[PDB]
């Protein structure tokens, strides 16, 4: 026996940073009714295998932590400290807030005189680092409040991936998951540092290795990623699209394609209309006025019955697969090597390498995080990429896909619930003003006459209904649908998102903010305006687990409290390991976890936060009435909450849905308060409620299939490592969407040797498949309403192909493949005394401001300081020594940082002058630790990207001088 | 006994070793200052029994090669530490009979400091200058007499650290090396017939750190 662990509770849980979703166990004295004794790797988790990175391996110190919150925390207006105060007291003063800024704000119609019944007086933050069931429930009750200006984390990585993989395969998720990469033959690291950003998924991408695949590195700098790579390939920033496609190019004219993939599971065959054009950098119907493209112009030639015409010979010169090649023959190993920086035989070695991911029987895979996405054409790197993956038969694919790594735990789960502007839970839109009724809502939803085509989303109006049914199951879905606020259809979608939430807060457009699990006096770009601008807040709410550079902006660097009016709540929050609920991954993994130690101290989990919150709020509209009380009044929270308090157990079913009456469905009878099956057993009829059409499958009659740890695997599911009854990912337990490419149209695997589905005995063995229906009678993308894989896309902003336009305004003139040099639908400074290019990155051992991560010790310890990364070509230039202090100043403001001088950072050859990258962490924060630093988004510009909503981080100017 | 094989073509450098080894055993964190490197601490010392190394060698085209090591007691066949604190008292360093663990005991605050660290080929014992305690490495024995692996092993997720019986784990080393090699050449094993933690070296073990073979 080990006294450490001997009279302890032991308990299972999924790990609080990113999204890879590593299991823990987790050890409580006193057999669970005290603290944590210890926290480490879950031996029996498939994905970490026991294994954990420096973040998870130091979550025991992340929980027993003494500079946690203790109890709810407030600041007068004009204070210069905080006052402790009990929950009841802060809840209730909030609640007043709330109805106070609502009521004085509340619109019924917009100036249209449409119905929106919404509050543009508050706006919310957060949190992909909740439990789903919190997600779900707060987005849920912000809507109630009738707020549109809800926003999250995965703003920044949604705006370009789920657009771009949307477009391309039906849906905007990792097409794969974490063990699966460990099937590959080639892997292809391209904008990510999974090493340090995903570390476990480096324990199946060498496990790839191991059984002969190569491992590519594309990467401005040399990480701990590269050191670990077959292949480390430079590449000045921004310069991808010229690379992906040269790729193309390559892969065409060496005819490396796999051809019966590209001829009926992609559109290659589908006939292009007259209209479209391509001409000088400019796609036809370009509006040079309003820097906008008529998309109707790319429309396909439809026959008789309005589906697309094909030609299947692939002759026909205006077929998909024609103007591609006709479209990348621009990007030739030379222009691209130029551009790039990368030398003309590491692009042949690379290309060569991946290209050969086209044969039937070899899978390759592209790995990609942030990288530098943020600008006007990542979604079309992205884009390019998906279209890479459809020529060489890699989609549906084991060790294939296109692997968008998510960044957070459960931003996965937190963007599934709709904490962005634009969604509801499970991807319906926001309507908007001009959706009068929930039947005009259902009319936009595109259809099919391809009868081979499942067109899925068809099925919409049964989860929208269900949907509002689980929030109003006593009245009627198309009269429900009058309570929850819509966004003005005649106004810019981006005018509701992150970027310009900021920029309403500095021009005072908000009474109110939520800071729910974010820090954005850090996380925000332009820290300095964003500091400011949060004193023009009337009132704050922080809810988090330290005091922070948000909840504590009123006292931060050159701040006066006195001059500052800014009422800030602070409500302690509980960490992961002392509640209960489900994380969703990046592979769409659901994962149920469990409390170890009670909450610390008075700390609350945010269900019980936000359900209180709420609850006074209710009690005080009831009491004192005020505006359109029937959203709040009505709202069925009883579902979520056993013994007064929040049940995760139970919000969860809700998110599953039940049955509200008897109902025949599918051609099955169910009774009343049965658990959903699956979304295929949704009603548009009000029969079923489900919070969140994803999540029927997940909590069926069956039990919580997240909670399962099972890993029972048939031989054709564990060749692949599917572990099927490990936990439950959305869509029904599919763990490799798009699988049904993966098979001829006779039901037989491309290659039988990594199957992830098989036509055996008159159904689909392995994966389950993406898709009912028998060999060849379906198109394999069912949510694609064509159901083909794009690698044309017309409804892309930018263009139906991917297009070189130049991410990098200052050191760049030239664009060798148009004369069209910036995106042609997208106005930095470039002030020559800031001459070298910001870029800011991670390191493994810090989590993203480093609120978390810089009141940990053994953290602090590997990575106690800002740095500042450069050549030995700027060291010597600007003659700076390694350790050095350095300052390192833009337009936006100034830091000091310690110099790491390293041949890690290289000049990038621009039209004949060296240009030199500073790298910086964003780790770093005034209040934790002495001497560690403040956050480089005190040098990054407001200035994000008109097309998204988005800032820029990884390239902006500055200027680096010794100190 | 027990031997590891560690494997430095496959670290990442993510430093879970690092605190896995404090978490288990509690230690403290060490005051730390960046000087220009991601290595911190910057040696190992009483309340650090492991931290990874980082050198940069330059190399012929793009990149570097970026040797990590994360440092801790070779536990030697025949440990010289022993031999050394025998002279003024036995039972300040111990063997254990069946693992192989050579372990520091209360009693190392009657043997002279920096006799016994000197004696030490891979430079690996540290003194508490108040108590006058030696410390390093200890395998994480108790982890491992209860049949769990040492925490470094466990939070290891590339397969650079893999433990066991010496008879498997020198399998597995020579195994892997004619593997590593492919890639390569200059992969050695350090001392693998003296030590029970065998290290895969990518290259010239010296290019790693100072004292990475005897
Ligand atoms: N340790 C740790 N892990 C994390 C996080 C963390 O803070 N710390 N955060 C999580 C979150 S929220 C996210 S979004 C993910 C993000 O994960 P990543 O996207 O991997 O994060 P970064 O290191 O910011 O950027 C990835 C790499 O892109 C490179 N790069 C920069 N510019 C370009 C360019 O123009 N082209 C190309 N091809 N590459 C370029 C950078 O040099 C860097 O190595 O990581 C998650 N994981
Ligand atoms: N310069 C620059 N800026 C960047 C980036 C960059 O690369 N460079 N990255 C951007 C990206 S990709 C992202 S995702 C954002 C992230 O930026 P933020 O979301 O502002 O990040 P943090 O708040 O530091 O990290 C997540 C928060 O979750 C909180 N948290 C953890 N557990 C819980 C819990 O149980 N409940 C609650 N309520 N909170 C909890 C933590 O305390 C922490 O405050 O930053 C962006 N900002
Ligand atoms: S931070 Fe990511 S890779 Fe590291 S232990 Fe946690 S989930 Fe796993
Ligand atoms: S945990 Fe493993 S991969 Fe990470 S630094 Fe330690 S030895 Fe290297
Ligand atoms: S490495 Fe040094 S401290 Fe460890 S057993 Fe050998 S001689 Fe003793
Ligand atoms: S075996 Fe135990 S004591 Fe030794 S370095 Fe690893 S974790 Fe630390
Ligand atoms: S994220
Ligand atoms: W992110």
């Amino acid at each position: 026996e080990l006294q450490k662990l001997q009279w302890a509770k032991q308990t299972t849980s999924i790990c609080c940073y990113c999204a890879v979703g590593c299991g823990l166990i987790v050890h409580t004295a006193k057999d669970g009714q005290g603290r944590a004794v210890n926290v480490e790797g879950d031996p029996d988790h498939p994905i970490n295998e026991g294994s954990l990175c420096p973040k998870g391996a130091s979550i025991f110190q992340l929980g027993e932590n003494d500079q946690r919150g203790t109890q709810p925390l407030y600041r007068a207006p004009f204070s210069d400290t905080w006052k402790p105060v009990t929950w009841d007291f802060a809840l209730t003063e909030i609640a007043k807030r709330i109805k106070k800024t609502r009521d004085a704000s509340f619109t019924e119609k917009n100036a249209a005189g449409d119905l929106v019944n919404r509050t543009e007086a508050i706006a919310s933050f957060g949190s992909a680092a909740m439990d789903n069931e919190e997600c779900w429930a707060y987005g849920n009750i912000l809507r109630s409040l009738g707020l549109v200006y809800i926003e999250h984390q995965a703003r920044i990585x949604h705006s370009p991936t789920v657009p771009a993989l949307a477009e391309s395969f039906g849906r905007g998720a990792m097409t794969n998951h974490w063990n699966d990469l460990a099937n590959s033959d080639c892997i292809l690291i391209m904008g990510s540092n999974a090493a340090e950003n995903h570390p476990i998924a480096f324990k199946w991408v060498l496990r790839a290795k191991d059984k002969g695949a190569t491992l590519i590195h594309v990467d401005p700098r040399f990480t701990r990623t590269s050191a670990r790579c077959d292949v480390y390939a430079p590449i000045r920033s921004g310069a991808d699209i010229p690379f992906l496609g040269g790729l193309i190019k390559y892969i065409l004219d060496n005819k490396l394609y796999f051809t019966d993939y590209v001829r009926e599971y992609t559109n290659a065959s589908l006939i292009v209309g007259e209209k479209f054009s391509f001409k000088d950098g400019l796609f036809s119907g370009y509006d040079a006025a309003n820097k906008k493209y008529d998309k109707s112009m790319w429309a396909f030639e439809l026959d008789a019955n309005g589906v697309p015409k094909r030609d299947p010979a692939l002759k026909h010169p205006r077929c998909v697969i024609n103007l591609l090649k006709k479209h990348y023959e621009r990007y030739n190993l030379d222009k691209v090597a130029a551009i790039t920086g990368t030398s003309k035989e590491q692009l042949q070695q690379v290309y060569k390498a991946y290209a050969a991911t086209g044969k039937p029987d070899k899978a390759g895979t592209i790995m990609y995080a942030m990288g530098w996405t943020q600008h006007s054409v990542g979604v079309q790197n992205i884009r390019a990429m998906a279209m890479i993956q459809l020529l060489l038969g890699n989609i549906g694919v084991a060790g294939g896909g296109v692997n968008a790594l998510r960044g957070e735990s459960n931003v996965q789960g937190s963007t599934d619930q709709g904490l962005l502007a634009h969604i509801w839970p499970g991807y319906n839109p926001v309507p908007n003003s001009k959706a009068a009724t929930l039947e005009l809502y259902n009319a936009a939803t595109p259809q099919s006459k391809d009868p081979m085509s499942v067109n899925w989303w068809q099925n919409r109006p049964k989860y929208v209904a269900s949907y509002l049914k689980a929030l109003y199951p006593d009245e009627e879905p198309a009269a429900a649908y009058d309570y929850l606020p819509r966004i003005d259809a005649g106004r810019k979608l981006t005018d509701y998102f992150w970027l310009n939430i900021f920029e309403k807060m500095d021009k005072g457009e908000f009474k109110g903010l939520f800071a729910w699990g974010m820090n954005p006096a850090c996380g925000g770009a332009n820290a300095n305006k964003n500091r400011k601008a949060m004193g023009k807040l009337e009132w704050l709410v922080n809810v988090n687990l330290f005091e922070n550079e948000t909840s504590s902006f009123w006292k931060g660097p050159g701040m006066n409290p006195a001059e500052i009016g800014t009422e800030v709540f602070f409500l302690p929050c509980c960490v992961s390991i002392e509640k209960e609920g489900s994380v969703a991954n990046s592979g769409r993994w659901m994962q149920w976890r469990y409390r170890g130690p009670k909450p610390y101290a008075e700390t609350k989990p945010d269900g019980d936060i936000m359900l209180d919150m709420f609850k006074k709020v209710r009690e005080l509209y009831a009491k004192e009435g005020g505006a359109y009380p029937a959203p709040i009044a009505k709202l069925n929270i009883a579902d979520w909450e056993e013994h007064n308090e929040f049940s995760p157990t139970k919000v969860a079913k809700l998110m599953n849905g039940y049955f509200l009456k008897d109902t025949e469905v599918g051609g099955k009878q169910f009774k009343k308060g049965q658990q959903v099956p699956s979304f295929a057993f949704l009603t548009a009829d009000g029969s079923t409620c489900s919070g969140n059409w994803l999540h029927a499958g997940s909590f069926t009659d069956a039990g919580n299939l997240m909670a399962r740890r099972d890993k029972t695997q048939t031989p054709e599911q564990a060749r692949i490592g599917l572990f099927p009854n490990w936990s439950f990912c959305w869509p029904v337990n599919r763990r490799i969407l798009y699988n049904r490419a993966s098979v001829d149209k006779t039901g037989k695997p491309w290659n039988p040797a990594k199957a992830v589905i098989e036509w055996k005995d008159g159904k689909w063995v392995g994966d389950v498949v993406d898709g009912g229906g028998d060999p060849g009678t379906k198109h394999p993308f069912i949510m694609q309403t064509h159901g083909f894989g794009a690698l044309y896309g017309p409804g892309r902003e930018e263009g139906p192909f991917p297009e070189h336009y130049e991410p990098l305004e200052c050191p760049v003139s030239k664009n060798p493949f148009s004369k069209q040099l910036h995106n042609p639908v997208a106005k930095a400074v470039c002030d020559p005394r800031y001459p070298f290019i910001g870029t800011t990155y991670r390191v493994t051992e810090h989590w993203q401001t480093g609120l978390m991560t810089r009141r940990c010790a053994w953290l602090v310890e590997a990575e106690p300081q800002i740095f500042c990364e450069i050549s030995k070509e700027l060291a010597k230039l600007r003659g700076i020594g390694n350790g050095d202090t350095v300052k390192v100043s833009s337009l936006r403001g100034a830091l000091e940082a310690v110099a790491i001088v390293t041949e890690r950072i290289r000049p990038f050859k621009i039209e004949g002058v060296d240009v030199h990258m500073v790298g910086l962490p964003w780790h770093y924060g005034w209040m934790v630790p002495k001497n560690g630093g403040d956050t480089a988004n005190l040098l990054t510009p407001s200035a994000g990207d008109p097309n998204t909503g988005i800032p820029e981080t990884k390239a902006f100017m500055v200027d680096v001088r010794k100190v | 006994g027990k031997m590891f094989f560690v494997d430095l073509s496959r670290c990442t450098a993510c430093r879970g070793c690092q605190i896995a080894c404090k978490q288990w055993k509690n230690l403290p964190a060490e005051e730390t200052r960046n000087t220009g490197s991601h290595q911190n601490p910057p040696d190992l010392s009483y309340v650090t029994l492991k931290t990874v190394r980082f050198t940069e060698k330059s190399r012929k085209g793009p990149g570097i090669d970026w040797l990590f090591f994360p440092e801790q007691c070779r536990h030697c066949v025949e440990p010289p530490c022993k031999g050394q604190a025998d002279v003024d008292l036995e039972g300040a360093v111990v063997k254990d009979e069946t693992t192989g663990a050579v372990l520091f005991t209360e009693l190392t605050a009657k043997v002279d400091g920096e006799s016994v660290r000197s004696a030490c080929p891979y430079d690996i014992p540290r003194i508490d200058p108040v108590t006058k305690r030696l410390s390093k490495c200890d395998m994480c024995n108790d982890r491992v007499q209860n049949g769990l692996l040492p925490a470094c092993v466990k939070t290891c997720p590339t397969g650079t650290m893999n433990f066991g019986d010496e008879q498997e784990m020198l399998a597995l080393a020579e195994k892997r090396l004619a593997e590593v090699k492919k890639t390569y050449p200059g992969a050695v094993l350090g001392d693998p017939n003296d030590v029970r933690v065998v290290y895969l070296f990518t290259r010239d073990p010296k290019d790693f750190y100072e004292h990475a073979v005897a």
